[PDB]
């Protein structure tokens, strides 16, 4: 390990395991129909994932 | 006590003896032996140990087993004169992976941990169901000949065994892979079945004495020749050339002249008496230079698991038919055949090879339990069975209960 401004990882200590956020993006769905106008079988597809 | 010596396996297999601390946790010992062994490879001219990205150094039995990191060499079940062997185990800690819509995460799972069915598998599923076949086609057609001794029943059988054999050829020739291999057996173990009982149908006139002995013959002549030219399958084949043997000598006498059965069974008997004795001997007479020894350990090994096998089955036959609930003594052969039990039971501790020593084992089992079934079917009585009962469950459980306690 460098602290010479480019090494992030400087100064960072590993604790344990545990959840973190991915690296991905994701964009909302455009268009989305209203809660009434949801057909049910795709609705918690898309929500569980 | 202070100390003792190990033998330590290091990379690619180079054994060193070492004298080791008997009382300090072996934790303490792995750093600095690492250090030696590689030294020692160094100073031979030999590559060093290294690790390869994450992982950590242990010390494991032969077995591969690690050692509890934090007991004493003296608190483990080790030795002086026994070994140990350094390895590297890997470091195993990855993401964990999730699928939650569920019809999705079986497929995905249940496809990973089972075998699909493929072609090799279709191809030796089909030679076991034709092997199944033909030896139901001969059951039949060898139950015809009882009621009517003709030409029929051998003419039949006769084209069936060249034709099997005929395929069978043509695979041996051709086979690349093991594979391969077992199909081609298959199909030749089956051939020697029709031609059997072809031969033996052909002795016109009401079956008995003369026509067992042309079959027994070519039995034993076939099961003979296969193994000569084939090189494979031995226990199956030997079993069968013994008991094909033994059975043209008895056959023989008896069409020649018997007075009794008795007299033939008893002789069998004693011959197989004294085969159980020789049978380490014949073992051993019938068996890039190390290859050599490795052939011969096994083959020795299977020949003498198939003569053990093949003798059993003698005397139990031998021994249900010498035994009789009507014939005079009705005791006298009861009580021989418990001392013939005694003397398997106490000679199958000799043998050291599972098989061997477990199919000796139930040998005697089997023959006591076909006596008390003998008796108990015939000059049947609520007494008899009732007694008979007792005994069949409580024997096999004294038996479990003196190994088991």
């Amino acid at each position: 390990r460098k602290p010479d401004g480019k090494d992030l990882n400087f100064g960072v200590v590993r604790v344990g395991v545990g959840m973190t956020r991915p690296e991905v993006t994701w964009g909302e769905p455009q268009n989305m129909p209203t809660d009434i106008e949801l057909e049910p079988v795709t609705g918690k597809a898309l929500q569980e994932f | 006590p202070q100390a003792v010596v190990v033998g330590v396996m290091a990379g690619e297999g180079v054994q060193i003896g070492v004298l080791l601390d008997a009382n300090a946790p072996v934790s303490v010992m792995t750093d600095p032996l690492l250090k030696v062994v590689n030294s020692r490879l160094r100073e031979l001219g030999e590559a060093p140990l290294e690790a390869t990205g994450r992982g950590r150094w242990a010390l494991c039995l032969v077995d591969g087993a690690p050692l509890r990191a934090t007991q004493s060499l003296t608190e483990q079940d080790v030795y002086d004169g026994d070994r140990l062997w350094i390895r590297f185990i890997a470091d195993t800690e990855r993401r964990s992976q999730v699928i939650e819509h569920i019809s999705t995460a079986v497929a995905s799972d249940l496809s990973k941990r089972f075998a699909r069915i493929d072609p090799i598998v279709a191809v030796q599923v089909g030679a076991s169901m034709v092997a199944t076949g033909v030896v139901l086609a001969t059951g039949v057609l060898g139950w015809w000949r009882w009621h009517h001794n003709t030409w029929l029943t051998t003419i039949y059988t006769a084209v069936i065994g060249v034709l099997v054999l005929a395929v069978a050829m043509l695979l041996l020739m051709r086979a690349k892979t093991d594979a391969d291999r077992r199909v081609a057996d298959i199909m030749l173990m089956s051939a020697i079945m029709p031609v059997t009982v072809a031969a033996a149908a052909a002795p016109p006139g009401p079956v008995g004495s003369p026509q067992a002995v042309l079959g027994f013959g070519v039995l034993t002549v076939a099961a003979a020749l296969a193994l000569r030219f084939t090189g494979r399958r031995l226990g199956i084949y030997t079993t069968i050339v013994i008991i094909g043997a033994l059975t043209m000598l008895a056959a023989l006498a008896r069409m020649v002249a018997a007075t009794s059965a008795v007299t033939l069974l008893s002789s069998l008997l004693l011959i197989c008496v004294v085969a159980y004795h020789a049978a380490p001997a014949l073992s051993r007479r019938l068996a890039s230079s190390v290859r050599d020894v490795l052939l011969q350990a096994e083959r020795a090994r299977s020949f003498l698991s198939g003569l053990l096998t093949g003798l059993g089955v003698m005397v139990v036959v031998c021994m249900t038919s010498l035994c009789d609930p009507h014939t005079g003594q009705r005791w006298l052969p009861l009580i021989l055949a418990g001392f013939t039990s005694g003397f398997l039971l106490l000679r199958g501790r000799s043998y050291v090879d599972r098989w061997q020593s477990i199919t000796l084992a139930g040998t005697a089992v089997i023959i006591a339990a076909a006596v008390c079934v003998r008796y108990a079917l015939e000059l049947s009585s609520p007494l008899a069975v009732s007694i008979v009962a007792a005994i069949l469950v409580l024997l096999p459980a004294a038996g479990m209960a003196a190994a088991a306690h």
